[PDB]
């Protein structure tokens, strides 16, 4: 019983998912995209970063699809995702959210 | 790997995994009870000698 008890106690002491762009792309449980068409998506096509064309790679083959056609539809669903879901965006519109209910 | 979908790093330690269970519980009562049937087959020659 006392053996058990500490295994999960180390597994969230981990602390994941940490902030970063890296540890999004290193996991794949909670999964992440971004807009369809856009500015966004642009980004990580002729992206030539290894961080970053990891993700491209990644959404580019994605499947089910992590992208959405609105913006209104991803913040969407970052919400029932239960947090296995993430959504990349601008920085301007991602802080007016966190600050609306 | 690319279009794999489980990918090179879905197996490269994705997740961690954690859960109890009653797996091997038996191989501590695979040995009391037939020490609790035992010491019944002991018992019973002590409350007659």
């Amino acid at each position: 019983y006392t053996a058990n008890l500490a295994a999960f106690l180390t597994v969230e002491r981990m602390v994941s998912p940490i902030e970063s762009a890296e540890d999004l792309s290193k996991q794949t449980e909670i999964a992440y995209g971004t807009l369809d068409s856009g500015s966004t998506k642009e980004f990580f096509r002729r992206s030539k970063i290894a961080v970053f064309d990891k993700m491209w790679t990644y959404m580019r083959s994605a499947e089910p699809s992590v992208f959405v056609r609105t913006t209104a539809e991803g913040v969407a669903r970052v919400r029932k995702s239960k947090g296995k879901y993430a959504y990349l965006l601008e920085s301007t519109m991602n802080e007016y959210i966190e600050q609306r209910k | 790997y690319d279009k794999g979908e489980c990918g090179a790093k879905d197996s490269g330690s994705k997740e961690k995994t954690s859960a109890l269970s009653l797996s091997n519980v038996a191989g501590v009562f695979y040995i009391l009870v037939g020490g609790l049937g035992l010491a019944m087959l002991v018992a019973l020659i002590e409350f007659c000698y």
